[PDB]
């Protein structure tokens, strides 16, 4: 139904995705361009020990595969994009999109909106990363999973996501260890809940206010 | 402490009412705030300023005093200095 | 000058300022969208401690102030502007946007190129916080500058930017302290070398390699 | 180890010339690869892709082996071990 996006000057596709399969590997050329509709798409630089990092979390209504606007299908991949959860998107071949515009510019600021709003959440990352204090940095990227994945709950926020201590490691840029040891001494300041891997953050304002 | 999706902007939390139409802000340290709209359509967000949002909440609070409970009136003063003084 | 951009429906301005001076600060109004056309401005966020984090270093035609795009001039700034180095560039307030596009659609393909390489710009810089070795994010910082600022010269590239150590800090979420005893392996390593507050980096694509 | 500015992209480097236009590469870890013309205009940049800048130095090589100078040649092929072994 959303698919009232496409034309036949953009004939988009479905694509759906179970969780962990990749939507684009590094090396791939930089053919579409994509707007993630349901679920969470995870963006990773993997370096040669194996060793992953992640650069975006992606949440529904985010616009992805941005490099092929630049260069189109003649460059290459650098990132890995892999459903995080099951996901469902649109893809749309960035050929398309010249003509595209010309016909309806309603696409045009649409689509200047979603790339600025990427723009605005990976500063907030910035700012996260940039924190020394490491127990910091995990509270402020917890408060940005309750603003892009949260659920209110009897308890405060849910970060509706499944989170392994590794998985947030990576986009932390921390240890699996550390995570560990962090989580439990939020938990210990009953600062959050977790259960079945999904932290609850109980008053996800009052603890933002401590950061400003 | 209700709670509400902006479609960019990601979870939001409710300030107040106003009557209808009520005011929303960012659950990260409160970056913007949105004037949000309901109807059989229906959900629509305009944003505002934090100088004109704090105005907002100020003339409810007016309106709280003259027309309302006492208890409306302290709930919503509460809000107004957790979120603006 | 490039003001050629400029019409009717797109009424921009020339702004100069002075090194150190405020493009925008927190809580104006996100009236206006920038073209940044000479030098460096540097987007940051300020804490209540007045510590100061860099969200962006930003080159020569990095467009910038993209929150506008989103909610125009009814929502507030977050971000400290300021010209790092004389800077010039091109002002419009957002308004003019629909109406330019609509004329010179041609401006909308411009816009999406430039608004799809800050996203890739600001991701580098989260590749480059993601590094626990404080080492490699300070070299990974570096790599970026000479990608960004950098100047051939008889030694490899120098980072055309008198920095100090604070500024550096302040960029890769570190201490000025650690900054210098960073700066000072590297030169004792014969990796780069120090005049007058310009890093030179001596092979900037061979220690790339070492990041892969 | 010549060098040149692409408006968008910043600092790139030369891997090699062809007959007058030439390969460059990003600075940062080569993730992009131009074809660049030059010209009274004049400077032009084409994004090609890694395999295909591979293919395009290395039909370099077969025309320097045939055609030019051994030192030419053992330059070139450092390039080529450097960028893409
Ligand atoms: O859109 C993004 O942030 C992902 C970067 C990208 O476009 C790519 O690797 O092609
Ligand atoms: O353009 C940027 O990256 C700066 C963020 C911004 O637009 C703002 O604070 O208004």
């Amino acid at each position: 139904m959303f698919r009232e996006l496409g034309s036949g000057k953009l004939p988009l596709q479905i694509e759906q995705f179970e969780r962990g399969k990749t939507i684009f590997f590094p090396g791939d050329p930089a053919e579409r361009v994509y707007l993630l509709v349901k679920g969470a798409v995870k963006l990773s630089r993997v370096y040669e020990s194996g060793e992953e990092i992640t650069v975006a979390l992606l949440r529904e209504n985010s616009v992805f595969g941005v490099l092929s606007l630049l260069t189109g299908q003649r460059s290459d991949r650098f990132y890995h994009a892999v459903a995080f959860t099951p996901v469902q998107l649109f893809s749309v071949p960035i050929e398309f999109m010249q003509k595209a515009l010309i016909e309806r510019p309603e696409l045009a600021n649409v689509m200047l909106q979603g790339l600025s709003s990427r723009i605005l959440q990976t500063e907030m990352m910035i700012e996260t990363l940039a924190h020394r204090d490491m127990g910091s940095r995990l509270v402020s990227f917890l408060l940005i999973l309750c603003r892009d994945f949260g659920i209110p709950s009897p308890d405060g926020i849910t970060i509706d996501l499944k989170l392994s201590h590794q998985a947030i490691a990576e986009a932390i840029g921390s240890t699996r260890v550390t995570v560990t040891r962090l989580l439990g001494d939020l938990r210990e300041s009953k600062l959050i809940a977790i259960h079945k891997k999904r932290i609850t953050v109980f008053n996800p304002v009052a603890l933002s206010q401590q950061f400003s | 402490e209700n709670y509400l999706n902006h479609p960019t902007f990601g979870l939001l939390y409710q300030i107040c009412s106003f009557g209808d139409k009520e005011l929303f802000a960012t659950l990260y340290a409160q970056r913007l705030f949105f004037l949000v709209a309901f109807d059989a359509r229906g959900t629509r967000f305009e944003p505002i300023g934090r100088n004109e949002a704090r105005m907002l909440v100020d003339n409810r609070l007016r309106q709280l005093r003259r027309d309302a409970s006492l208890q409306e009136y302290n709930q919503l003063q509460q809000v107004f200095k957790q979120t603006f003084l």
